[PDB]
């Protein structure tokens, strides 16, 4: 079971810091990333750290957002910095289990999506 | 003579549980530099992939260095076509026929820059 922590309404150039919880060991070394999604909008990428603790970022949040995730903790954090009224939507926390002695299609199970919006 | 090409006309079949991008070479010369660029929204599951004698490994969005490249003598409408595995190469599941609607519908697209010398 997925779930994020942090988020709400910040104005511009504040900061939140977004937590997901992953709920069992099935999400041990496991790449997840996170991704966002306004109103009329389709879900966008946003940032993904891979089960080598790598980093991919999105171009619109390049520099500004963080990744990162504590591997014993379950935990994957997006540390959101100097952040713009666009950023406002729901960040949806995404992970993927590779392989993990699965038996059907290794699909992809998601949050419920924390609510993020920046006023002017 | 010295030309850049980059070149975005990836299509996409499938040979049992595989994918099969492909893209033409509109011009001859002998590569200097070449890289792929992975632009997608997705995630890829790990793929692994083979292009031009160089494997990488598709998670995300990447710009991979195409590095076996370097030398190979291409023709006119010579078809630099790869193959591409999720789960570094065990096609575990319907993952790689979901990634391939994620190639024939945009969603996730290839972008080849070359350095050639004609």
């Amino acid at each position: 079971q997925l779930q994020e922590s942090g988020g709400g309404l910040v104005q511009a150039g504040g900061s939140l810091r977004l937590s997901c919880a992953a709920s069992g060991t099935i999400f041990d070394g496991v790449d997840m990333g996170w991704y966002r999604q306004a109103p009329g909008k389709e879900r966008e990428f946003v940032a993904g750290i891979t089960a080598g603790s790598s980093t991919y970022y999105a171009d619109s949040v390049k520099g500004r957002f963080t990744i990162s995730r504590d591997n014993a903790k379950n935990t994957v954090y997006l540390q959101m910095n100097s952040l713009k009224p666009e950023d406002t939507a729901v960040y949806y926390c995404a992970a993927y289990p590779l392989d993990e002695i699965g038996s059907h299609d290794p699909h992809s199970y998601w949050g419920q999506g924390t609510q993020v919006t920046v006023s002017s | 003579e010295v030309r850049t090409y980059t070149l975005t006309a990836f299509s996409f079949s499938r040979s049992g549980k595989q994918i099969v991008f492909s893209v033409t070479v509109p011009e001859a010369g002998t590569i200097s530099s070449a890289s792929l660029n992975v632009i997608t929204q997705n995630y890829l599951w790990n793929s692994r992939a083979g292009f031009m004698n160089t494997i990488f490994n598709m998670t995300w969005g990447s710009t991979i260095t195409l590095g076996g490249a370097t030398g190979m003598m291409l023709s006119k409408g010579q078809i630099l076509s790869g193959t591409s595995c999720s789960g570094n190469g065990s096609c575990t599941g319907t993952l790689d026929d979901r990634i391939f609607n994620e190639l024939t519908s945009g969603r996730t697209t290839f972008t080849l820059t070359l350095v050639m010398q004609v």
